[PDB]
């Protein structure tokens, strides 16, 4: 990301619009939660992330 | 027998060619160092005085 | 001045454009190749890889 | 890192610098790219900004 | 130990035991990882 | 220094210093002049938060 | 061949130094390759710690 | 291991987390099983690696 920007940062900043938090979750902290954190959100082809990249 | 040194426990090492490498740099900086310093000590003795 | 002043533009362009680089291809972001490149700009007189990186 | 008698307590036994000093247990003669952010990301910034200030 | 009586730099490894380890690092880079952990340890204030 | 009236927080503060002199590339201590120190020790910074934070 | 006597004892017989000097049973010119733990084994033990703090 | 992590390393390390111990097993202890060990259960394909893997 030296140069212009990744997929993945457009991905996880579109997903941070949409209201989603990784950590947080139901009241319950998770460093890697292994869902709603976006990368394993990416990685698991996930709706939302599809709704982005359509979008 | 032969000879080896006395048994230090110093723990597993790296392969030669790990330890050919930190030799070249060790003698690049080594160098480096001994002719900056010889060039410092040859500077003072370049201009002479007579009588 | 004005022959004089042609050539040295031809002169100083050819003083910018002559720069060498080595040039390594690869995988965007195959670490290897910064691995790689630590070790040749070091010392070192031998390099241990697998064929995909091909030297040649 | 451990949890005794219902506490938790961090403890690193075998860390990579002990003063100034360094441990042999790990290996740091290896290079990583580091990737920070450009320009685009400063205009992504604003943009967002922008986007709020619009909302209100 | 770590008896020595020749100076080599940085040659010398030790074998120990890694009990517990997490891999699963939810991010494409180091650099991006500390990001994380940066707004994970806000959130832990938070929390 | 992290607690404060019962709650913790981190405030993460930038201290500016600026060396004199540059870091000798050269010399025999910064060996291989390469990248991974620097990731081993960022997260030597987040000790005292971490034990403060295991006292709460 | 005998039973050790219900007694386990550890000798060795053949062993690579006795002492100072070197035994002639085995030989040193082989090169192995040994492999350290690098950052991201770091990283894994500190997000060990972390996993066992969130649980906490 | 000198650059990046080993697969066995990741393999194992998540093992480790599924909480199985390689030594002690069942109050009697071997320093290699053949059965419990993580060599010798990453080779035969067990279904904890199998399960690990596709995780």
């Amino acid at each position: 990301s030296k140069h212009t920007t990744t997929l993945y940062e457009i991905i996880e900043s579109e997903l941070q619009r949409l209201g989603l938090n990784e950590f947080v979750n139901n009241d319950r902290i998770h460093f890697n939660d292994s869902k709603h954190a976006f990368m394993q959100k990416m990685l698991y082809f996930d709706d939302d992330v599809k709704q982005i990249v359509d979008h | 027998n032969d000879y080896i040194g006395k048994n230090k426990d110093v723990g597993l090492k790296v392969e030669l060619t790990e330890d050919i490498d930190r030799r070249i740099m060790e003698h690049r900086n080594r160098f480096r160092r001994l002719i900056f310093n010889r060039y410092v000590e040859f500077l003072p003795l370049l201009i002479n005085y007579t009588n | 001045c004005d022959e004089l002043a042609e050539i040295i533009l031809s002169r100083f362009s050819l003083i910018m454009q002559s720069k060498f680089s080595k040039i390594f291809l690869s995988d965007i972001q195959d670490e290897t190749i910064n691995q790689f490149i630590n070790k040749l700009y070091n010392g070192a007189p031998f390099i241990k890889t697998d064929k995909y990186i091909d030297p040649e | 890192m451990y949890i005794n008698n219902g506490r938790i307590n961090y403890n690193n036994e075998y860390g990579y610098r002990r003063g100034i000093y360094r441990e042999p247990f790990y290996s740091d003669n290896a290079d990583y790219n580091t990737n920070s952010k450009s320009y685009y990301d400063y205009l992504a910034r604003f943009n967002g900004f922008i986007f709020e200030l619009c909302d209100f």
